[PDB]
């Protein structure tokens, strides 16, 4: 029962292991998203500003 | 049937890519004439490779191998990378007009 | 000795079905990046060509 | 890129960060390698809140013909986003970094290819 | 800034000056304006 | 440059330098102080006009250890250019001397703004 009862241990344990760095993927999510929304609203702001310019 | 399966779970959650189920493409975009390499390494399935290469939504796109969290996680650290650069390269786009 | 073996394929199961979600995700936020990089580029061209028009004018007066 | 600036914030009130400069600027000598080949130079410092300070750095690298050049940005960001250099920074009180060089579409594309 | 170059230059545009022949155009709007379209 | 390598123009016939070689040698050890921890070697001796002759040379250095290695070619060449050494050099009929390594920008660059 040793070699089976520390052997699920470390395979439980490299799973918890494993799910961490998932949960690390969850948080780095919203913030980078944000980031990532906030692009198109600027190009599509700068593009604006640009035809002023032109008209200009 | 109990040894099997328990191998087969170790075996999906490990980047050695044995059915790994965490299995996805994502396609980076290169510029030719550089589509000749690329030009896959060590555990990729000609298979997989091709199939991503089937449904190719434009050109010039190379498929790159996602297997499980690290890999995501570092897609993310090149997205925010390129954030700044897309940020900068605007901000002086608005500082010369 | 099973219900283990039922935790771990369930666990198995539903963080597969969300990492999926996740690498989706990600692609779709690729996607994103580069539609509007092309955009970029064409703002850096119209940009210089507004430049070098600009400096024309400035030299015309 | 060939000016080598590299932004970095502190999670240190202003007051702290200038009254340690020396031994503030020397620990990133040593995060560098220590050599005197390297020699870290500090381009600026600002106050951004109570405690935290932005201090930009740039890095000037010397050849065996004694002719001196910055380290490019790119290049000086990239290795102290290294997973061991970046855990010695932070033990410094640096809570991020970044450098100016708005990269290219290609640049960007191999990044994300190869995120390590 | 688009709209803003067109109310600036349509601003500038209704203001003078000494340029032998164009002067200031009065701006109407709404009301008079519809008509003024309508008998285009 | 480890290769010391330093090619001299004499105003001399190749007979004439090789026919008293040994002299033209030892009369290069003095120019360079004539100790015991110098030796110059001739690497070639080659013709290029009727009264213009080639002469490739490397010094071996000797440490107090033991140790032999050859003088670096800038290094070489920086002594012999030195005033008062190339007016001893054109008193044995050298005309000009060059040396192969290519020298980097840097280097270049230090030589410009300190010219002596």
């Amino acid at each position: 029962s040793e070699a089976l009862q520390q052997e699920i241990a470390k395979i439980d344990e490299e799973i918890q292991k494993c799910i961490r760095d998932k949960e690390a993927v969850d948080a780095f999510l919203p913030a980078h998203g944000e980031q990532l929304a906030a692009i198109p609203t600027d190009v599509n702001f700068v593009t604006r500003k640009s035809e002023g310019a032109h008209n200009a | 049937p109990i040894p099997e399966q328990i191998k087969l779970i170790v075996d999906k959650w490990n980047p050695n890519h044995p059915n790994c189920a965490f299995k996805t493409y994502l396609y980076n975009k290169v510029d030719e004439h550089t589509v000749p390499l690329y030009g896959p390494g060590p555990n990729e399935d000609p298979k997989e490779w091709e199939e991503a290469l089937q449904r190719k939504p434009a050109p010039n796109f190379i498929p790159v191998l996602c297997s499980g969290f690290p890999s995501i996680v570092a897609r993310l650290m090149l997205q925010r990378r390129v954030i700044t650069e897309f940020n900068n390269k605007l901000h002086q786009i608005n500082a010369s007009l | 000795m099973d219900e283990i073996i039922t935790r771990w394929a369930t666990d198995l199961a539903k963080y597969q079905k969300e990492f999926k979600e996740q690498a989706a995700k990600v692609m779709e936020w690729d996607r994103l990046l580069v539609e509007n990089g092309e955009k970029i580029q064409k703002l850096y061209t119209s940009t210089y060509e507004a430049e070098r028009a600009s400096n024309e004018i400035e030299r015309q007066l | 890129d060939e000016d080598g600036l590299i932004s970095l914030i502190f999670n240190k009130k202003e007051s702290d960060i200038r009254g340690q400069q020396q031994q503030l600027v020397e620990s990133l000598h040593k995060v560098l390698g220590g050599h005197q080949t390297l020699t870290v130079n500090v381009e600026g410092v600002k106050t951004k809140a109570d405690n935290q300070t932005e201090v930009i750095i740039y890095v000037v690298e010397r050849s065996p013909n004694g002719t001196s050049r910055r380290v490019g940005a790119s290049a000086l960001f990239s290795y102290f986003e290294q997973a061991h250099i970046k855990a010695n920074m932070q033990s410094l009180g640096v809570t991020g970094a970044m450098a100016q060089t708005e990269l290219s579409p290609v640049q960007i594309k191999q990044l994300i290819q190869n995120p390590l | 800034a688009l709209f803003d170059s067109l109310l600036a230059r349509n601003k500038k545009q209704a203001e003078g000056e000494t340029a032998l022949g164009e002067l200031p155009s009065l701006q109407l709007g709404l009301a008079d304006l519809r008509q003024r379209l309508r008998k285009l």
